[PDB]
């Protein structure tokens, strides 16, 4: 099986930065993308960014850089090779961005793309 | 650290500790009683006024004492000398080198 | 043609401040950074530090408190102010100009060169001793 | 010798780039071949040791944070019994600090102790040859503006490649295989972002990159046969490393690759390079190897830029480490050890890795 | 490690050199903490002096650590018959 | 490659003793035999000795036996396993032996004898 579990909701102040941990578990974490979507209310699904844990490049979206961040950290362990973490440490908080925040891996099927997000974190909602 | 070769020879006067980097050394001249004046600005040149016979090593060599060469020497050559030198690994230096006096015979 | 001119007591009874003045001649003081140098007797001399307008004021950082040089853009002038009068600071005493100049040794926008000193000239000296 | 490049008339092959064997078969060999060559060679279990350090004889300005620290620590001899106080010099990306006082110890001591290259072994590629068994057969497409996928219309079958010498680069592949006439992008879905965009070029643009140091290495016995090869005195100045690359030559070269890429985004919009995102040291820069020694050299001199519908060179810095986790493993690393005068190597870029911005709002 | 090493209980004649060595040493135990000081005897082309007081080590710890030869093995020849393959 | 140098040429008293030194570089030191040959002048060319460097069995020539000897020093070393020194200790020096000195090494073709000797050593002139 595949779990993504993340931190807990978060009441922050505007200006501040929020840090979104998500624990990926069940998989050789070293090898699939991990991606950050949000859900904004009244405006439908809006994607922030992706990073590949074997290294930790990343890529964020247009419109926010400057603002989000994200590290990764690999499991040093050879008895328990399986688990990791993603961060992302999301500054510059306004109040336009209260949502909810879900960090998602893709299918393991061959003909999966990356996008078709299969596996979906509980999702973290932050309020400002 | 005293020094007397006979007029008219050559002489060889060294300062300061052994070379770590690159540098660029100056000599200066203290005839007794008086100022001190510039000999040598760089490692090897010199103003003018101050003639030849005024010759140094080259501050490109690693692990090289300071020294400054003078053939045909003469009696106006009956001063002190110093280094004052500028090694750019060893920081820098707000006091001369060690006083090494040239007298002739 | 410079030649210039120190001034200043010679004669200092301990816990004051020393001061000493340099007059100048042929060119005038901003132009040119100017150095002031010690000598004890009978040894190496050593560089007490270098001043210009816009900053460039170091000093020698063995001192560093004890001593503050300073300019006279109205006389034509340039000073020290020596703080604290040891035994050890009676000795000849100059102000001397100095000229600058860069030794490069690698890549320059690396920030890997530096700034060799030199003076090419000197004044008289002022033999300055304390006594009880 | 003489390969048979064989024609063949009329004749319509599928290839495809992104789902071919061969690669990942490659990469199974190379670091199956990697781990092979390190087996005979020491281990430095010995040498985590709590390293006391300290700063070079350098004249220490405040900006530039020194590369290189100066540790000494106990090690055992030969002779069990006894142990000698040594030094040596490590980078500032080797050691890490231990909590005043200064206590050092080593990056990887409490991930995998590691070993040691030996160093009659060398790491410059020489060109490998695949070849295909018997009752197989390997196919070439030799088509010029072919852009990896589809019908080839031209193919011919050869039973053993060209020269492939396997370089480890990051961005910036070097000593490539060019071009016929064009620059050549390729993709697997260039609508998609999550796939890199490789870039090949016709004319390479040639790069100089150097260490100016001259390392003195020394040799410290560990036990019985084994021996720890250190960094020993900085004779000279010391400077940092950097490459060289011809100005103008990377302008036209940006050129070309803006006039080749406009053609799949329409000719009206304005491309900009920037430099990394960010992550990992050996991702964010240009990370290689020239003559036994790693460099991660900094590529913000290049990728910027920005283009429009309408005898100097470019320095690079680059930072070097001793110790390197090629791969990414969990238990490994390969610590290189020193290499004696100044080193210098000139190659060619025929290459390049992009990615795009994954842009929503309207973006020009 | 360092060996202490003496003659052997022997009449030694200064002309007849002795192959003998008597060398004692501390060695570890299975017990990593402890330590039991124990003696041997090698030849004297297998021990070279370390420089009054006399100290031995092996001759070859300077080169190469190397192996004892488990003694269920044994070293006498046997007869090996070679042959060829088929063809 | 391969490379067989020397030490410098040396001036000796009749009666003392030679010690000439030839270090190979650039290939397997412990497979080829070394060779010492002498040039006098006026008299041509006059063979010394030779050296198998694996264990160290040397021949001498049979007018120069009980003057010379001849040792060798390996390269404990498993990272540079190439190099090597040969040594001679020519004793028993008369006014007669002011000649040159080479150190020669025999070729690597399969055909090659040993008395072929392709590389030279630079030669050391000794004078009494
Ligand atoms: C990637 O690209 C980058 C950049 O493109 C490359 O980075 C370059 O890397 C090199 C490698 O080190 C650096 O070279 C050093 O340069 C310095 C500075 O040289 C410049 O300045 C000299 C003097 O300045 C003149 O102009 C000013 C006003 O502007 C004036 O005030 C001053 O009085 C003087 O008039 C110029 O002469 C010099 O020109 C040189 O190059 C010209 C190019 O074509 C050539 O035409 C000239 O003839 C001349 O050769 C340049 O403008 C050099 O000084 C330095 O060399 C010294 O230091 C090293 C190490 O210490 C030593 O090995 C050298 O031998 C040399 O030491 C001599 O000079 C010292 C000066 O005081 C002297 O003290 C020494 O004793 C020694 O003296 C020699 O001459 C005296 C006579 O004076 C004689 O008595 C002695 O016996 C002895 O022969 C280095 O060469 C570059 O600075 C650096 N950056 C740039 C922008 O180029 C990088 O390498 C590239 N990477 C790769 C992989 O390609
Ligand atoms: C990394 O850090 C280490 C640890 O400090 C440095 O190693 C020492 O470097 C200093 C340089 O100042 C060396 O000190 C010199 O020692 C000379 C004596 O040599 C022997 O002495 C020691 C015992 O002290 C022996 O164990 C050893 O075998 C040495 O061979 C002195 O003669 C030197 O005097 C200097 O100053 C006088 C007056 O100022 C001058 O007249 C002299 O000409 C000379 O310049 C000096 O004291 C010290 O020996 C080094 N230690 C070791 C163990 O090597 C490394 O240099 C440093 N590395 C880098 C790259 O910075
Ligand atoms: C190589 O070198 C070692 C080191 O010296 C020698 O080993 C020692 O040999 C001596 C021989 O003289 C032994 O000494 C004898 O010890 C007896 C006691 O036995 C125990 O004592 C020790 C403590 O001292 C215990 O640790 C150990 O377990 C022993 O079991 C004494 O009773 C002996 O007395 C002798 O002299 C008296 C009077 O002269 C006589 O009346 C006795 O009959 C007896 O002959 C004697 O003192 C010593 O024990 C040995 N040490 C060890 C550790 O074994 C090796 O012998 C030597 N090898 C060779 C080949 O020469
Ligand atoms: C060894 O390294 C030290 C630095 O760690 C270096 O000292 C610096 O040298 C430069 C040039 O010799 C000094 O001069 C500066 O030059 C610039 C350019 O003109 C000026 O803008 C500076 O003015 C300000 O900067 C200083 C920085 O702290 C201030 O302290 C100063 O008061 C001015 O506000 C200045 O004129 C520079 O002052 C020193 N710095 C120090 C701390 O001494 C030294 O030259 C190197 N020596 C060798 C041999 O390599
Ligand atoms: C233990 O070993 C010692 C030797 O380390 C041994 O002592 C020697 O024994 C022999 C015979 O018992 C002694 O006698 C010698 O015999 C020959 C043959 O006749 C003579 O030529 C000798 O004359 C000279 O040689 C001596 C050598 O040093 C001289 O010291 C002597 O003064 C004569 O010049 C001599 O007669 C021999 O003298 C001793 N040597 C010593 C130093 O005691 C002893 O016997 C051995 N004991 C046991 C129990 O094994
Ligand atoms: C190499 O090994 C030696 C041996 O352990 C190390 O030296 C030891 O260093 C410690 C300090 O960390 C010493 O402790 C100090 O002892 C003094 C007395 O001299 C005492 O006043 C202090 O309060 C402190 O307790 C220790 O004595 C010393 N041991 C010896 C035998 O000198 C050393 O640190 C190791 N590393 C290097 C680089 O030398
Ligand atoms: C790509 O280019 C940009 C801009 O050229 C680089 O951004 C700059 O990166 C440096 C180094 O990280 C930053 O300097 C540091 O800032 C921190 C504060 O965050 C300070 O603590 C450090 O002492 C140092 O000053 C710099 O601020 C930053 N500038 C901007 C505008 O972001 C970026 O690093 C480049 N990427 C790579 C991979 O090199
Ligand atoms: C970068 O790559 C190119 C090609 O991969 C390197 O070679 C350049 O182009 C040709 C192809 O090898 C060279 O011609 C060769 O000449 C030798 C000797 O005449 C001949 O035996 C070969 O069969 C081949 O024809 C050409 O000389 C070479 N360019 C230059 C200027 O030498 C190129 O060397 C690589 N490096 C750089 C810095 O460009
Ligand atoms: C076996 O291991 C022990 C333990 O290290 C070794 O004994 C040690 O031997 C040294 C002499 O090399 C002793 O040093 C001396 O200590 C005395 C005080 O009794 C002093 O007066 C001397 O000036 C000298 O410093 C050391 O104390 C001693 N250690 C112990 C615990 O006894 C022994 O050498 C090893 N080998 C054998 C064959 O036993
Ligand atoms: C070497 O030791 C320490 C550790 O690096 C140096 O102290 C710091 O050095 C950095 C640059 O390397 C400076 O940016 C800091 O401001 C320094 N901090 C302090 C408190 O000094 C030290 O300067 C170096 N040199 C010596 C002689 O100790
Ligand atoms: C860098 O260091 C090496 C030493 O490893 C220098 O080589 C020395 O060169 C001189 C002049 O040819 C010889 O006399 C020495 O014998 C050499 N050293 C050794 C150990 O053999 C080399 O010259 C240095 N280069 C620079 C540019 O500093
Ligand atoms: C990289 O190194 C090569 C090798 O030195 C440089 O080529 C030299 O360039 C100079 C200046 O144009 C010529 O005078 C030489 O004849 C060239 N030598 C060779 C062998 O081609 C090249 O310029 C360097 N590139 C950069 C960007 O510095
Ligand atoms: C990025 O490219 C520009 C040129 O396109 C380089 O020039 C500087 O650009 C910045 C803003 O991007 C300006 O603030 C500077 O004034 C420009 N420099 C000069 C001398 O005018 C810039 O250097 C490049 N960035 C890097 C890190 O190399
Ligand atoms: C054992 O210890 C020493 C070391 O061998 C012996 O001293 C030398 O022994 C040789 C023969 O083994 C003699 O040729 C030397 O003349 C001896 N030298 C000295 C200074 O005596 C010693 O004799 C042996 N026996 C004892 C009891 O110590
Ligand atoms: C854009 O410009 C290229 C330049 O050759 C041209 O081929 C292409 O047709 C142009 N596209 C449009 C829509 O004008």
């Amino acid at each position: 099986q595949v779990q993504l579990v993340q931190s807990g909701a978060v009441i922050k102040t505007p200006g501040s930065s929020v840090k979104i941990s998500c624990r990926a578990s069940g998989y050789n974490f070293r090898d699939y993308s991990i991606h950050w979507v949000r859900l904004i209310p009244d405006k439908g699904f809006e994607w922030i960014g992706w990073i590949k844990p074997l290294w930790g490049a990343v890529s964020y979206a247009r419109q926010l850089q400057g603002r989000v961040s994200m590290t990764r950290q690999l499991s040093q362990d050879p008895d328990d090779p399986d688990w990791g973490v993603a961060y992302m440490e999301f500054s510059g908080l306004t109040p336009a961005d209260t949502a909810e925040y879900f960090c998602v891996r893709r299918g393991s099927c061959d003909y999966c793309g990356d996008f078709p997000w299969q596996y979906w974190g509980q999702g973290t909602v932050v309020v400002v | 650290t005293f020094v007397s070769v006979a007029p008219g020879q050559t002489a060889r006067i060294t300062c300061g500790e052994e070379s770590l980097g690159s540098r660029s050394v100056i000599w200066y001249q203290q005839r007794p009683g008086q100022a001190p004046s510039l000999i040598i600005y760089n490692n090897n040149d010199r103003p003018s006024g101050i003639p030849d016979r005024f010759s140094g090593s080259p501050g490109s060599t690693f692990g090289t004492t300071a020294t400054l060469t003078i053939t045909s020497v003469e009696a106006g050559d009956e001063a002190d000398y110093y280094c004052h030198i500028w090694d750019s690994r060893r920081p820098t230096n707000w006091v001369f080198g060690e006083g090494t006096t040239l007298i002739v015979l | 043609q410079v030649h210039l001119q120190e001034s200043g007591p010679g004669l200092v009874k301990p816990s004051e401040t020393l001061s000493l003045t340099c007059n100048v001649s042929g060119t005038l003081v901003r132009d040119n950074y100017w150095s002031w140098i010690r000598q004890p007797l009978g040894k190496q001399p050593e560089w007490i530090g270098y001043v210009h307008d816009s900053g460039d004021t170091n000093y020698n950082p063995s001192l560093k408190s004890r001593v503050h040089l300073s300019l006279d853009k109205s006389k034509n002038l340039v000073s020290l102010r020596l703080t604290g009068v040891t035994a050890a600071d009676s000795a000849i005493y100059y102000c001397a100009t100095t000229k600058h100049g860069r030794r490069i040794y690698g890549v320059v926008a690396f920030k890997e060169w530096f700034t060799y000193f030199y003076m090419d000239v000197w004044g008289k000296g002022t033999s300055v001793t304390v006594s009880s | 010798p003489n390969p048979q490049e064989i024609h063949l008339e009329n004749v319509t092959e599928e290839f495809n780039m992104w789902k071919n064997n061969m690669v990942e078969q490659m990469h199974t060999d190379i670091i199956s071949l990697w781990d092979q060559s390190l087996k005979p060679c020491v281990k430095l279990t010995p040498l985590c040791v709590t390293l006391q350090c300290t700063n070079v004889t350098n004249n220490i300005t405040d900006d530039m944070r020194g590369e290189l620290k100066n540790c000494s620590f106990n090690m055992t001899t030969e002779l069990r019994d006894k142990k000698q106080k040594v030094y040596s010099l490590f980078y500032r990306l080797d050691v890490v600090q231990i909590n005043s006082n200064k206590e050092y110890r080593l990056i990887n001591c409490n991930t995998s102790a590691c070993t040691q290259a030996c160093p009659k072994v060398s790491f410059e590629p020489i060109p490998i040859h695949y070849c295909a068994p018997a009752g197989f057969a390997i196919l070439k497409c030799k088509d010029k503006k072919f852009n990896g996928t589809g019908p080839c219309p031209s193919v011919s079958t050869v039973q053993c490649t060209h020269g492939i010498k396997p370089v480890v680069s990051t961005q910036l592949l070097l000593n490539g295989s060019l071009a016929e006439e064009e620059v050549m992008i390729r993709s697997e879905n260039i609508t998609n972002n999550a796939k890199n965009i490789l870039v090949q070029f016709n004319t390479p643009v040639q790069i100089n990159c150097t260490r100016p140091n001259n390392n003195t290495r020394k040799s410290i016995r560990i036990g019985p046969g084994q021996a720890f090869y250190a960094t020993g005195d900085i004779i000279g100045d010391i400077r940092q490393a950097h490459c060289n690359v011809s100005k103008a030559t990377w302008n036209e070269t940006l050129g070309k690759v803006v006039k080749q890429l406009r053609k799949h985004f329409g000719n009206n919009t304005i491309i900009r390079f920037a430099n990394s995102s960010g992550g990992d040291l050996e991702v964010t820069t240009h990370s290689f190897n020239c003559g036994g020694e790693f460099f991660y050299c900094n590529t913000s001199g290049l990728f910027n830029s920005t283009w429009i519908s309408n005898n100097d060179s470019i320095t690079l810095p680059c930072r070097i480490k001793q110790i390197i986790n090629m791969w990414q493993r969990i238990g490994q690393c390969m610590y290189a050890p020193p290499i004696q005068g100044v080193i210098r190597c000139v190659s060619n870029i025929t290459g390049l890795i992009l990615t795009r911005d994954g842009g929503s709002t309207n973006s020009t």
